[PDB]
């Protein structure tokens, strides 16, 4: 609700987050745009030139191997539905290992969910 | 005169760790400059100071995700309660997870998790990036069901080697028989052990959701954070000198000689400021790395065992102790035993049967008035004087402050025929 | 603008905390960190201690003169060995420096 | 120079916040018990 | 062959631990500037230094 005297609008670090049109006096609403980061997931150069890529916090609509995770959507590795150790953290319990799948077929980077453990269950009783 | 217990009261404590912190990752050319392009030239200047903050911050990160892996990932294996809970009368559900939910935390760690109240948009805008922990809470939740389920039923040999299952009610046996209580106090006193464990988890439960501040620390942690991000972005609003805090219009408004000058004056104050903010991050992750190593003592030593490191474990002599996860720490739950209801008596270091001293063997001599008996050290349990729990090592002469008696040899009774 | 604030405990309450472990160490021994004090005669109380190290008490009772003398003499060599030699204190000393 | 001044003392009282925990520890476990740990209370098996 | 001691000697040993150091406390405006006023406006363009 801009009073009649305020033009624009700003926040804590004193950027405009919301401007007023000088033509239609509508309030509009000012936000950069959907900026981030990108993380490169590889093995070793040694064993493989093929890399995965993180787009971090970023929905990934802002464009088959495409993985959206908490961490932001990965780009280039398959979702498989397994669960080995961590070899490659990408966050939000996900992992990602260069794993040769069947030596023919293969040649490619997985994303599964991390594993805790070996799934154990003492046989407790009273006696 | 020496004043030995009658009584005891199992106290279950509280104490609070931080493990970790926030993951945040602030980007150098994005706050700095802000996709300005005449900013970023003038900023390669400067050498690498972004790749050495980016450094420092991504290491910070991987030490945040390294402390929650060491605290909590004790475990090889993941074990799990039987369904059914005959733990001897004690009652862990407060503590076991409820499958109901379905994030599988447990009723305490629930109420310890709404009380860390975890703006947090505009910072984004500036570079300000907050990653995500590797182990999501539900992850970290099930490591601690994997400990209590291990302490529960296998004890302290979940950690040694494989899980050796044993009755509760002989786990308990076992970590009075480390306090120098024997076993017989809680085969004879189960019902009200149980009864006062009960009552304390409950006395816990009661406490933890009624006053705010019960996790102070983890709260004070988060505030730290929250407040240096806050003054971090809060720093984009000064001039350090130019004519305005803002490159878009000291670009908009000045031909590039003459606001190069005004752009290197916000450069070096605002890397300035991320410099100062990078290195209050690192002392302060200092901090909570000491933190989180204490943490995993403390389940390595108080969880998987039982130590006999006094108040480490909580006031009192330690029994065992419970891991509860909590918002970016973890919670021990300190099962202690704690003597009461005090008794004075007359003791003595010996008695002199046939002139030679008779010492007792583990405990103590103390006397109800007019009779001598051998105590425990740590509970009033008078068993009469024999020559089995008494050991004979000299003559009346020597020692200070011997006293007569007689000490009952079993085996001439026994030879009465 | 370099204030200097006191301490809040001042050194006549630290005395006073160091006092209360000594008189409790001393009468009742490790029990009264556990719970309420438990009195007990220190010519037991280091026999428990003796114990503690794998050495059983008639070694003690049947050598209190002894172990007495020796712990007199070491606290008598202490406080010699304090107004000896000024950097006794070079940890603190260094801190304030 | 203050900034300076300042993480220089930040650096300087994470050391003595460091010893102090190691004191705190000294005092529960050597005064107020016996340790078993080694060289902890000293040279030598540790009484009190 | 085993030896074993056939005596003892208590020996008191001293320990030396730091526990806190003095609380100073440095005032900024007081520093920098000095109860000047043309400086102090100087020195809030810098922020919450």
């Amino acid at each position: 609700k801009f009073l009649p005297f305020q033009q624009f609008g700003r926040d804590i670090a004193d950027t405009t987050d919301a401007v007023r049109d000088p033509q239609t006096l509508e309030i509009l609403d000012i936000t950069p745009c959907s900026f981030g980061g990108v993380s490169v997931i590889t093995p070793g150069t040694n064993t493989s030139n093929q890399v995965a890529v993180l787009y971090q916090d970023v929905n990934c609509t802002e464009v088959s191997n495409v993985f959206q995770t908490r961490a932001g959507c990965l780009i280039g590795a398959e979702h498989v539905n397994n669960s080995y150790e961590c070899d490659i953290p990408i966050g939000a319990g996900i992992c990602a290992s260069y794993q040769t799948q069947t030596s023919v077929a293969s040649q490619s980077i997985i994303a599964y969910t991390m594993s805790l453990g070996a799934e154990n269950s003492v046989a407790y009783s009273n006696n | 005169s020496i004043a030995i217990p009658t009584n005891f009261t199992i106290s279950v404590t509280t104490e609070i760790l931080p493990v970790s912190m926030t993951k945040t990752s602030v980007d150098c050319t994005m706050y700095i400059c802000g996709d300005s392009t005449e900013c970023s030239n003038l900023l390669l200047q400067y050498g690498s100071f972004c790749t050495q903050l980016n450094r420092a911050l991504t290491g910070i990160a991987v030490e945040q995700d390294k402390n929650t892996q060491e605290v909590f990932a004790q475990v090889k294996q993941i074990y799990k309660t039987p369904p059914i809970k005959d733990f001897g009368g004690f009652n862990f559900s407060q503590i076991l997870p409820d499958p109901s939910k379905p994030s599988k935390r447990s009723f305490i760690e629930d109420l310890l998790f709404n009380k860390v109240t975890l703006l947090i948009c505009a910072q984004k805008f500036n570079g300000l990036t907050v990653l995500p922990p590797l182990l999501t809470d539900e992850m970290i939740a099930q490591y601690t069901s994997a400990l209590l389920a291990g302490t529960i039923t296998s004890g302290w040999t979940f950690g040694a080697g494989a899980a050796l299952q044993i009755p509760f009610a002989m786990q308990m046996a076992y970590r009075f028989n480390g306090i120098g209580v024997t076993q017989n106090v809680l085969y004879e006193n189960q019902k009200l052990i149980a009864n006062q464990f009960n009552s304390a988890i409950g006395k816990i439960q009661d406490s933890l959701s009624s006053t705010a501040s019960a996790l102070g620390k983890l709260q004070d942690v988060v505030n730290q954070n929250a407040q240096a991000l806050n003054t971090l972005v809060k720093q984009l609003s000064s001039n350090f000198g130019a004519i305005s805090s803002v490159l878009n219009d000291i670009l908009s408004r000045l031909d590039p000689p003459e606001a190069e000058v005004q752009i290197d004056r916000l450069i070096t104050g605002r890397l300035q400021s991320l410099q100062t903010y990078v290195t209050q991050q690192l002392i302060r992750a200092a901090e909570i790395r000491a933190s989180a190593n204490l943490a995993a003592t403390k389940m390595s030593e108080c969880v998987l065992g039982q130590s006999k490191r006094v108040d480490f474990c909580g006031k009192g002599y330690h029994l065992m102790s419970f891991p509860q996860s909590a918002p970016h720490g973890v919670v021990f739950l300190h099962v202690t035993y704690v003597p009461a209801q005090e008794k004075n008596f007359t003791t003595a270091p010996a008695i002199c049967h046939d002139g030679k001293a008779h010492f007792p063997r583990e405990g103590v001599f103390v006397s109800n008035g007019t009779h001598w008996f051998v105590t425990q050290r740590n509970f009033y349990e008078p068993q009469i004087i024999t020559t089995d729990n008494t050991f004979v090592s000299g003559n009346c002469d020597v020692v200070i402050g011997i006293v007569n008696n007689t000490v009952y040899d079993p085996l001439q009774p026994e030879l009465d025929s």
